[PDB]
RNA sequence: ACCUUGUUCAGAACUUAAAGAGAAAUCUUGAGUUUAUGGACUUCAGGGGGAGUAUGGUCACAAGGCUGAAACUUAAAGGAAUUGUACACACCGCCCGUCGCUCCUACCGAUUGAAUAAAGAGGUGAAAUUCUAGGAUUAAAAAUGGAUUUAAAUCUCCUUAUUUAGAGGAAGGAGAAGUCGUAACAAGGUUUCCGUAGGUGAACCUGCGGAAGGAUCAU
RNA sequence: UAUCUGGUUGAUCCUGCCAGUAUUAUAUGCUGAUGUUAAAGAUUAAGCCAUGCAUGUGUAAGUAUAGGAUGAAACUGCGGACGGCUCAUUAUAACAGUAAUAGUUUCUUUGGUUACAAGGAUAGCUUUGUGAAUGAUAAAGAUAAUACUUGAGACAAUUCAUUCAAGUGAGUUAGGAUGCCACGACAAUUGAGUAACCAAUGAGAAUUUCUGAUCUAUCAAUCAGUUGGUAGUAUCGAGGACUACCAAGAUUAUAACGGAUAACGAGGAAUUGGGGUUCGACAUCGGAGAGGGAGCUUUACAGAUGGCUACCACUUCUAAGGAAGGCAGCAGGCGCGUAAAUUACCCACUUUCGAAUUGAAGAGGUAGUGACGACACAUAUUGGAGGGCAAGUCUGGUGCCAGCAGCCGCGGUAAUUCCAGCUCCAAUAGUGUAUAUUAAAGUUGCUGUGAUUAAAACGCUCGUAGUUGAAUUAAUUACUUUGAAUAAAAUAAGAAAGCGAAUAUUCAAGCAUGGGACAAUGC
RNA sequence: UUGAAAAAAU
RNA sequence: CGACUUUUAAUCG
């Protein structure tokens, strides 16, 4: 390890680079608990 | 000088250990005094009787089990009576009439 | 071998079968520290086309600081100790 | 190591000394005494008290103490189990 | 007994399939019961070349066999189908091998080819210690001598990795239009291919024996 | 998000790979308004080091004419064996978990026990000096001790031989008794200090039990102190650790012995539908090292190197006779390389050491550089416009040339791909490029691949090791269920952050337990 | 009975 | 040098 102190990142860029399906609807800039409930059902 | 651990033997199977470290205080080995007396600094601070040579013994109502080239050297279970008392170690030769 | 006991074999089995892979054998022989020219390094500091193409292109040779071997390097655009760093292709 | 260990490390501190991960680079270092240095302090962690496992903190009335001549020896109070020193 | 019928096994096969499987050709006594994925076990393969080549090991009298890389090079190579077809610019097609010309890569290497860095046995051996002798000095105790122990450092043969090497070389690979032939793809004009042996500028040719991946499932 | 797309053909369906994609961490190209957090000479050279600092310490209670407390120096005491750095070694070695020490054990701390004072010398003090000088040393004359001794108020534990003998799963065991040896006190101390022994601290240190590691057969046989036995030695202590005698034994296809690593191991990290693959020098735990070996000193602990000695290899001062040193501590210079910051301040946090509440600490904190990265957040760049893949069938030149293009390919004078100009496309203070890890990859297959023709069933049979082995019955092991026990950090969990989660892990082993259907071992 | 060859890319 | 061809490659003077 490198440092105590914890980081995150909030954040994650999408698999597919260029779909226009997705530049539309995501249309300042472009910058969990689903599957928490998953394993309990 | 002399160390007495095992990472200069070989293994059970005929192996040759590899060298990691080098040679540590807590495997002194000491020069063997032969009883034909000194005080030895041992680990902890306290102190080893070495009986150079020595002639008279206390005992308790000419042969050498291990070596007989120490046929007059003073040692435990020598036949002189046999002395009982490691001589090298407690500084004076204690034995039993056979 | 399919049994629960028959780990030794397919563990062993695999192992063996590993080596036929080209991408994961090159980078476990000894190759990428004698004939790779940039080692397992990025960058390395030193001093006609084919047949349905035709033209020149223009390029170099260098030769590496550390191995000494020489290499021929491409010039990166029109009309243009040096760091070179591979192409596209990897090797 | 050479000799015997003075200096101890904030991470390395036991866990119910509470101390914090950020608050400095060391622990203070318990004295030797009456105390063990993991059993002091320089259920969050007859009738009994648990000093040791699990049950640290509780206390209760025992009912049986199964014994293994091999290893070590069980009491069970009043229910949870564990062994004597605790 | 031999022939004609039934019944139940073992064996070599064959016919049909609207089914099952497959990329299809086809397979059906499996190549079925496999994404609805697991009956038991052994062996082999990982794009095409370089290559079954180099090195090393071993077997044979030898030819050779068995085990067997890497460097480097390249966007395809290949399969089954839309009488045979490796053709689709469609035979005025495609394609093979030697040679000629540049460049690159590994291999060998008469030049006792070396050279360097790391591992065991024998010889020399510092120093410090254990013991011993000595006791200048003021029982203690320093120079010093001697014998053990532990042994650095060095020399001699031998065991792993990294490097320099020219006659002497010998292979492979890459680059539109360079020579000689017609080897292969149609019965490619002598059907083709495999093993082996011999000959030959080169594709290759011929002998012995196989195979159809044949141009014959057939008298 | 359990996901694919371009490319072999005139066209189709495959195998199969290349390319495309996302991500993690390294470098690097262009560009940059803030606030917070934060990596940072490891890879290449455990290569070489100029210079400065990093370990010293004083209370009423040791010694002080340098007697009021105070009081520098010096003697004496304690520590520098912790801390800090690095990963060169090392392949059952070290390490992790578990077990033992009825086979050892101090230091500190804590609890308990057991002669109205004697004797001398020594530094600082003063004096003489010496050589260039080291943390340089020589002479002489005094003076103290909680320095060094003797000495008494009166035992404690060691060795030996014999004997009586209660905890523990287990002891001729703790312990008592007999005779002997050894050692021998509770400072002849100071305004608190001390010796011997017992216990704890101690789950600790050290040895040791069991299970567990990467590639390799172009490593198949290996070992002679080797394997065991006796007796001694040596050790803090077990033991071939060693010596003498005796024996022929130990390991191996369930991979021994040997070889390679660009190998310190673990907690962990990256990425993952499940399963897995890769990394872990580097916060914390353990190990090892201080240029290379080796030999030692002091002590309670060192085979210490900011201690010594010798050799090898270097560095430095020199008045030329001599002299010291070990940056893989903090800064910093070179060399190396693609690849890594200040020759800053202070003990104020945390903690440690000290004769101690004060002193010291390049541990530690603060400040500096710092698009490594992460979080929030102004208003301008980076690459691209044929396809994959979002974006022009706009205008000028170039003419298979220059060039672009990770792949398909575009360019041979009318270019949707070149060089320009305009416009818009994705993201944005970020975005290109190269390398490598993971997913894609059901292109390494336990889950899960293929082997007629695409790569791939040994020419065939026998056969050892291995694996797999029909039904049937009213001691272990495997299996299975629960517990115990189980460093933190981290993971998940009760703006990145931070700080009491039942917070659950965390497997491989090991312990206890209910069960005996499927199994293996002999009876 | 003989019957060889067709420069490179679009 | 030109001629040739979609370009070239050669060829022909
Ligand atoms: N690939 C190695 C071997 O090359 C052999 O032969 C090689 C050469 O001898 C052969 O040469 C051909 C020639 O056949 C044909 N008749 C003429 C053509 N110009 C040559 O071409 C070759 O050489 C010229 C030289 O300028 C290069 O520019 C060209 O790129 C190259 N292919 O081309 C091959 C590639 O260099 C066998 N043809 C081949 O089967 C084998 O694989």
């Amino acid at each position: 390890g490198r440092c105590l102190r914890n980081h995150s990142i909030t954040y994650k860029t999408p698999k597919v680079p260029y779909e226009r399906e997705r530049f539309d609807a995501e249309l300042k800039n472009k910058k969990h608990m689903r599957t928490i409930a998953k394993v309990m059902l | 000088g002399i160390t007495r651990d095992s990472r200069h033997k070989r293994r059970a199977t005929g192996g040759k250990k590899n060298s990691m470290q080098k040679k540590k205080k807590n495997t002194m080995g000491r020069q063997p005094a032969n009883t034909r007396v000194h005080d030895v600094r041992c680990r902890y601070g306290i102190i080893k009787r070495r009986a150079l040579r020595l002639e008279n013994g206390n005992f308790s109502w000419v042969y050498n089990a291990s070596d007989n080239d120490f046929v007059n050297t003073l040692v435990k279970g020598a036949i002189i009576a046999c002395i009982s008392s490691r001589p090298g170690q407690t500084g004076s030769v204690e034995g039993y009439i056979l | 071998a399919r049994g629960l006991h028959a780990a030794r074999k397919m563990l062993a089995q695999r192992r063996a079968n590993k080596w036929a892979d080209k991408e994961w054998k090159k980078g476990k022989l000894v190759t990428r520290y004698k004939c790779n020219p940039l080692g397992t390094a990025s960058h390395a500091k030193g001093l006609e086309t084919k047949q349905p193409n035709s033209g020149i292109r223009k390029c170099v040779r260098v030769r590496l600081l550390k191995n000494g071997k020489k290499i021929t390097a491409f010039v990166p655009r029109d009309g243009s100790e040096v760091l070179i760093s591979g192409f596209g292709r990897r090797g | 190591a050479r000799g015997p260990r003075h200096h101890l490390k904030r991470l390395n501190a036991p866990h119910h000394w509470m101390l914090s991960k950020l608050g400095g680079t060391f622990a203070p270092k318990p004295s030797h005494g009456p105390h063990g240095m993991k059993e002091c302090l320089p259920t969050k962690r007859n009738t009994a008290m648990m000093i040791g496992g699990n049950g640290m903190g509780r206390v209760g009335v025992i009912v049986k103490r199964e014994v293994h001549p091999g290893s070590f020896e069980i009491v069970h109070i009043k229910t949870f189990t564990t062994r004597l020193n605790n």
